[PDB]
């Protein structure tokens, strides 16, 4: 929609920016936790490259 | 209107918002291409 | 109904938009958690493609 | 009753709409949970179609 | 009256409400027919 | 009693309607839980029609 | 009246309330007849 | 007592009606719970008529 | 008096209250007779 | 005492009626529960008349 | 006095209260006689 | 003491009546509970008269 | 005095209070005699 | 002390009476509980006079 | 004074208080003599 | 009306809302077609 | 000190009588509990005089 | 001073307080002499 | 210091007296508990003089 | 000063306080001498 | 976007600075903790360089 | 605008903010290069 | 410093006195507890002088 | 940046100083705890220099 | 910095003194706890000088 | 200054405070010498 | 400005702040060099 | 300024503060030297 810019006349741009940044940060943290909770995608505990400890 | 912004203000904020969102999406797409090259999940 | 636009004269568009966005985000998170809690649809632990760890 | 429209002079249409939407969403979520909690109707764990994991 | 709505307002809201509820019930009926074809429970 | 309509001069019709709707919904949910908690009337886990899982 | 309704309003609400209650009772009865034909409990 | 109608000059008829309805509903629910908690009067688990599950 | 009702109001409420209570008691009595015929407890 | 009626000039008749009704209901419920908690006076689980279940 | 009731009001309320209490006690006595006949506890 | 009636000029007769009735009810309930908690004075679980159950 | 009661009111209340307490004590004494005949505890 | 009556010019007679009555009641209840908690002075559970149950 | 009582009021209250306390102590002394006769503890 | 919006405002918001919802539903439909091709669940 | 009476110009005589009475009662209760918790000084369970139960 | 008592009031209260405390300590002494005769602890 | 009396121009004599009395009482109670918590200095459980129970 | 006491008031309170504390300390010294005679701890 | 500086006309620079500093500190602490919770990247317990203890 | 800052103030803060962020990012990049030389994770 | 007396122009002497006394009392209690928790310095449970119990 | 001093026109120097001091103290305590929780860097329990106990 | 004395124009000298004293006391207590929790530096349980208990 | 004390007041309080500190420290030192003689810890 | 500080005073606080931070960092660097000499961790 | 102190007041407080801190640090240094002579930890 060409008039999608009018949404900022309805929802506060500053509150939306704060909420978007906070949600994206929480989402990234959650995804990294989910990946680290798995065995196939825990890049820290994987053994690659070959271990030292 | 409801937020107190002018129509020109809303238009310019929308432009900058979409540009920043496009840049963020491009960075995320590069990151996901790198992740797929590193270890595909599907 | 052709007069479905009249619903915005009753429920505030801003609160409706905020609630819709929040509910859709929560629903997506819940569906992804439900799929990951299964064995057939946990795309991270399914072993496809073939594991490295 | 032909005069069933008069109920909106008694109960607030906006509050009724919000309550109806929330209750229907909660009811759908609850029914999907009940179906997933069973074995015969958990469409994600039923093994159908044939499993890959 | 007590809700502040006019009688005409209440009538038109009731009409739109029943139309939307009928559409929702029809979609739900189609979904339930599909579910019964997929896996009957009785 | 022919004058049973006079009860709406005492108890608020809107409050009574909302209480009746809420109580009936809760009662139906409770009955469905009670039936699903039984083996004889859990229509989901009964085995009828013959199972696929 | 402690509710603010008039006598005519109370009567006309009672008529619609009783009719809607009767329709609800008739649907519950058919549902119960279907449930008894499906799986009698007594 | 022929003057038992005067009790409504003392206790509020609407409050008494609300309390009586609530108490009767709770009492019926409690009695049905007590009956279902027993083996002889649990009409759902009694095996009559003959079971299908 | 204490409730704000008139004496005539109290008498008519008492009449309708006892009529409704008698109807409820009759329904309860029929239900209990059916329950006794179904499964006596004593 | 012939002037036992004067007690209602001291304690509010409506409050006394409410308290008496509530206390009598609670006492009756308590007695029925105490009888049900015993074996000799649980008329529901006594075996009399002869069981079906 | 302290409760705002008149002496005549207190007397008549006391009469109705004692009549209702006597009726309730009589019903209770009949119930307890029936219970003793059903299953004596002493 | 012949002047013991003067105590009602000090402690409120309505409050004392309420407290006395409540305390006596609680005391009676407590004594009945203590007797039921014993074996020798639980008249319900005693075996007297001879049991049916 | 400090309860708002007159001296005559206090005397009258004391008389009725002591009469009611004596009646309650007599009923309690009869009940305890019955309980001692039923099952002495000492 | 002959002037021990002057203590009522210092501590409120009504509050003192209420506190004394409450404390004496609690003390009697506590002593009876302590006696009932012992084998030698539980007059209910003692066996005297000779038991029936 | 501090309680608002008069010196005569305090004196007469003290007299009645001590008389009632003496009566209570005499009943408790009789009860304890009976308890010692029933089952001495020392 | 009760939200402060005019009829034209409500109409244009409804148009944009439905257009955005349709675009979201189209993206969701493409995602579900991809998920069915990847791993069907029924 | 001969001027020890001046302490009542400092600490309120009524608050001290209440504290003193309460503290002495609590102290007596605590001492009797301590003695009863011992074996040598539990005069109720000591065996003296010779038991009946 | 800060309690509202006069010097004479304080000195008479002190006299009565000490007399009562001395009487209390005398009963406690007899009680402890009796307890030592009954069962010495040291 | 000869001018140690000046401390009462800073700390309230009444509050100091109350705190001192309370602290001394608590300290005495605590010390008696500590002595009773040991075996060597529990004068009640020591067996001295020779026990009767 | 800060407590509202006069210098003479503070001096006399200090004197009485020191005397009472000395008496308390003397009783505690005998209590401790008696305890050491009863059962030394060091 | 060349007009990205306009974001400071919407979100308060001091609040953003405080939030950014706090979030970065928490993020660094969390990353260091995650690394220490592993075996391959716990630089303190890895055994390199060779241990003394 | 809504933060109370002037456009020139916003531009200067943005410049200093981005300079500080670039310096922090460069330090972080050096630290991550050192961490990859020390112990690569991928 | 010769002008160390000026600290009382900054911190309230009465509050400092209260805090110092409370802290010193707490510290002494804590040290005595620490010593009693040990075996080497619990002078009460040490065995010295020779025990009676 | 040459104009980094302007940050103190935005964040209050006193609050920044207090927060920095508190955070640095907490960070130092945390690092010392982390080192003491390991075996290789617990300088108190490492056994160097050679133990006496 | 020669102008380090100016820090007392921002942070309250009395508050800083109170906080510093409290923090130093807590730090000393914590260090003593840490030392006593170890075997090497528990001067109370180390057995030096030679034990008597 | 900010405590309401005068310079002379602060000086004399400091003198008395340090004298009391010295007395307390001397008592503590004597106690610790006695503790070291009784049972040295180092 | 926003904190109430003058430009000269922010530049003064900043100089002293950076000097103190540099001194603290130098002490920390010496401590870390000593720690590395004592027991290297990498 | 922010604390209400004068520049001379701040200077004198800083001098006394650093003197007291130096004395405390010297006492701490002596204590740590004694601790090292007692039981070295490194
Ligand atoms: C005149 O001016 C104005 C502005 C007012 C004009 C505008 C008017 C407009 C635009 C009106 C719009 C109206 C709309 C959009 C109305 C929509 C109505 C809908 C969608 C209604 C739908 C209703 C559905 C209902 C009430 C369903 C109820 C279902 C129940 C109660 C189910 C109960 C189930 C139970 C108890 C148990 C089930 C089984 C278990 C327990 C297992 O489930 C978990
Ligand atoms: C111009 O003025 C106005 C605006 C006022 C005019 C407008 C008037 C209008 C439009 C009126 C509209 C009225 C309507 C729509 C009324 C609808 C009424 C309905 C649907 C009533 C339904 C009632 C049902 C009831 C009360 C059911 C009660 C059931 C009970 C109490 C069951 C109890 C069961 C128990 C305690 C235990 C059972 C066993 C369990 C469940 C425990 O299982 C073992
Ligand atoms: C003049 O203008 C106006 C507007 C005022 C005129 C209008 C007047 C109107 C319209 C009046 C309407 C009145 C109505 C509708 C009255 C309805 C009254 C009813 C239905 C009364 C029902 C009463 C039922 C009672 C009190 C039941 C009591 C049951 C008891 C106390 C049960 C106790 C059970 C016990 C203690 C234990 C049971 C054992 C268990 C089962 C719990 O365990 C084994
Ligand atoms: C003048 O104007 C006006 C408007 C005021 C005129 C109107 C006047 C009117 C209409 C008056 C109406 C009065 C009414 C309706 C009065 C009703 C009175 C009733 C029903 C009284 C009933 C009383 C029952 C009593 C007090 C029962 C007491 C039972 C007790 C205390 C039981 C205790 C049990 C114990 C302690 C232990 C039991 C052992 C268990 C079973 C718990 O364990 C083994
Ligand atoms: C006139 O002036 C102004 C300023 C107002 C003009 C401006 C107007 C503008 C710019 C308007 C903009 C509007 C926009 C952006 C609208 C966007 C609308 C969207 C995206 C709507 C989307 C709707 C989606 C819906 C309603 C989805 C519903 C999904 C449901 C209810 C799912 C239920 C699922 C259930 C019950 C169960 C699932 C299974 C589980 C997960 C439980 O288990 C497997
Ligand atoms: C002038 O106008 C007026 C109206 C004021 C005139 C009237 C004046 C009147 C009438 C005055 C009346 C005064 C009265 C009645 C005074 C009564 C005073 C009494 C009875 C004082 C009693 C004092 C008792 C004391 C202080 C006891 C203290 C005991 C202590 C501190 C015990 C401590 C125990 C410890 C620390 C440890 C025990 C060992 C444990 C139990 C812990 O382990 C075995
Ligand atoms: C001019 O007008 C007026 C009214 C103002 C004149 C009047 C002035 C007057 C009368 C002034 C009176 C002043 C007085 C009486 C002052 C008394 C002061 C005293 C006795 C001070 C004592 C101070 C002691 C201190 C501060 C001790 C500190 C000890 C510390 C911080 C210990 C810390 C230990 C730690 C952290 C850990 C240790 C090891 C543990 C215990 C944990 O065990 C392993
Ligand atoms: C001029 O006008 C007026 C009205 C003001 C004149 C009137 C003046 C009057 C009448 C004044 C009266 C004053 C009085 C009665 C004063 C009484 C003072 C007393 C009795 C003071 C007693 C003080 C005792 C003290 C402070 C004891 C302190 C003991 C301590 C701190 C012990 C500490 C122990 C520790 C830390 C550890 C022990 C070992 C543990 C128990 C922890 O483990 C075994
Ligand atoms: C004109 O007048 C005035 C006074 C206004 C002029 C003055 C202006 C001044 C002095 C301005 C000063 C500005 C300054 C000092 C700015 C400093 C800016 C800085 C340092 C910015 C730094 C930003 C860094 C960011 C935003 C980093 C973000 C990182 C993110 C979001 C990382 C997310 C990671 C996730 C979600 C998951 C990662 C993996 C985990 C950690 C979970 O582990 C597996
Ligand atoms: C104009 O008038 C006035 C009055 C204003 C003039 C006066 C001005 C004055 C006197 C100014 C004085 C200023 C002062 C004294 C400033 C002092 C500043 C200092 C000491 C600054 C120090 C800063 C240190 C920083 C920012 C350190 C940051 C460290 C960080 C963020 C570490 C992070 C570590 C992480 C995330 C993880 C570590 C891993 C662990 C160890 C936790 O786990 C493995
Ligand atoms: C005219 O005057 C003024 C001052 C107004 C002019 C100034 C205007 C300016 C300067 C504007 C600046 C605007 C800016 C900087 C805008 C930036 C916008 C950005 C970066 C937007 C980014 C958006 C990203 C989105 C919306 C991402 C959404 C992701 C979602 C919803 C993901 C959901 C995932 C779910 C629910 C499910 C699966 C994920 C899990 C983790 C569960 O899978 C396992
Ligand atoms: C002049 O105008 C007016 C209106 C004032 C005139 C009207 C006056 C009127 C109408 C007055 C009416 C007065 C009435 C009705 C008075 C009724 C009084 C009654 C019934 C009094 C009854 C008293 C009973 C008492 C105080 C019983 C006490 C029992 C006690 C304290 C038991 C304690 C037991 C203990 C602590 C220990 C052992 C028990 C356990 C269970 C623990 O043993 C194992
Ligand atoms: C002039 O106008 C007016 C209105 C004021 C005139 C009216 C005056 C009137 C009418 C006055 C009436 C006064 C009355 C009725 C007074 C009654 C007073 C009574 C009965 C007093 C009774 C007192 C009893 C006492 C003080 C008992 C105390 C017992 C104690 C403290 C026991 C403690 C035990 C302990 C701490 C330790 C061992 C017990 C345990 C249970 C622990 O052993 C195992
Ligand atoms: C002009 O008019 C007036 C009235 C203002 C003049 C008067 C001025 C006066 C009288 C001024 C008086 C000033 C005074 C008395 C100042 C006293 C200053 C003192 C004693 C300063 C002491 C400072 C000590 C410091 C800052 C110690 C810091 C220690 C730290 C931060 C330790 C941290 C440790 C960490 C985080 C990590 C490791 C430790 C652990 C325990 C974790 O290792 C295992
Ligand atoms: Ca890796
Ligand atoms: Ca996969
Ligand atoms: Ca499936
Ligand atoms: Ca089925
Ligand atoms: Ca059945
Ligand atoms: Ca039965
Ligand atoms: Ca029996
Ligand atoms: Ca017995
Ligand atoms: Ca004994
Ligand atoms: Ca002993
Ligand atoms: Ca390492
Ligand atoms: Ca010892
Ligand atoms: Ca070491
Ligand atoms: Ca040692």
């Amino acid at each position: 929609s060409p008039d999608l810019w009018k949404i900022w006349l309805l929802i506060d741009p500053r509150r939306v920016l704060i909420a978007v940044f906070a949600f994206l940060t929480i989402l990234g943290l959650a995804i990294h936790m989910i990946l680290l909770s798995t065995t196939e995608f825990n890049w820290l505990e994987d053994g690659i490259p070959a271990a030292k400890v | 209107s409801m937020t107190g912004l002018t129509e020109q203000e809303a238009q310019e904020f929308h432009g900058i918002f979409v540009q920043s969102m496009t840049a963020f999406f491009g960075i995320v797409v590069i990151a996901h291409i790198l992740a797929w090259l590193w270890r595909p999940w599907l």
